[PDB]
């Protein structure tokens, strides 16, 4: 799954 | 994405240059209390082992392959609900962290990265604290975040 900012 | 749980833990698992321990735990509770102000959350701070949040600061690659890129552009990022990295939340240390209105106000980003780690995105709303890009006007919530909050997990 990819963070967010 | 959304936790199944109201009692969340946090770690504080190191700390900035930039700010003393204090300062740096006093901004954190202050950003948790953002949102479990306006929620039935509950957030409890562990000194040890494994929490749902684990927060931390780093460069560059910092372990796990989602890199920061040096002074300026990105600033933080968090994993949504969920176990292992979800919930966790990473800052830039190559950026100056204060408590004030120099560098970046880590109450602030904190606050914002927390919304990503209880499970919300963006707003479009500029004058959200989710909105996207980072501007630095007592705080109070905005009512998109208020809303956006409360839709996952009630008042
Ligand atoms: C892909 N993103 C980026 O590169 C950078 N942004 C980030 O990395 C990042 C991480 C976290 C945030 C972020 C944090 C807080 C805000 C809201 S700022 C703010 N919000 C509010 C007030 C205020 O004074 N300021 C008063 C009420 C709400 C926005 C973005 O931005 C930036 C160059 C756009
Ligand atoms: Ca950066
Ligand atoms: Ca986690
Ligand atoms: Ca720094
Ligand atoms: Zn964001
Ligand atoms: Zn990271």
């Amino acid at each position: 799954v990819t963070p967010l900012n | 994405l959304k936790w199944s749980k109201m009692n969340l833990t946090y770690r504080i698992v190191n700390y900035t240059p930039d700010m003393t321990h204090s300062e740096v735990e006093k901004a954190f509770k202050k950003a948790f209390k953002v949102w479990s102000d306006v929620t039935p959350l509950n957030f409890t701070r562990l000194h040890d082992g494994i929490a749902d949040i684990m927060i931390s600061f780093g460069i560059k690659e910092h372990g796990d392959f989602y890199p920061f890129d040096g002074p300026s552009g990105l600033l933080a990022h968090a994993f949504p609900p969920g176990p292992n990295y979800g919930g966790d939340a990473h800052f830039d240390d190559d950026e100056t962290w204060t408590s004030s209105s120099k560098g970046y106000n880590l109450f602030l980003v904190a606050a914002h990265e927390f919304g990503h780690s209880l499970g919300l995105d963006h707003s479009k709303d500029p004058g959200a604290l989710m909105f996207p890009i980072y501007t630095y006007t007592h705080f109070m919530l905005p009512d998109d975040d208020v809303q956006g909050i409360q839709s996952l997990y009630g008042p």
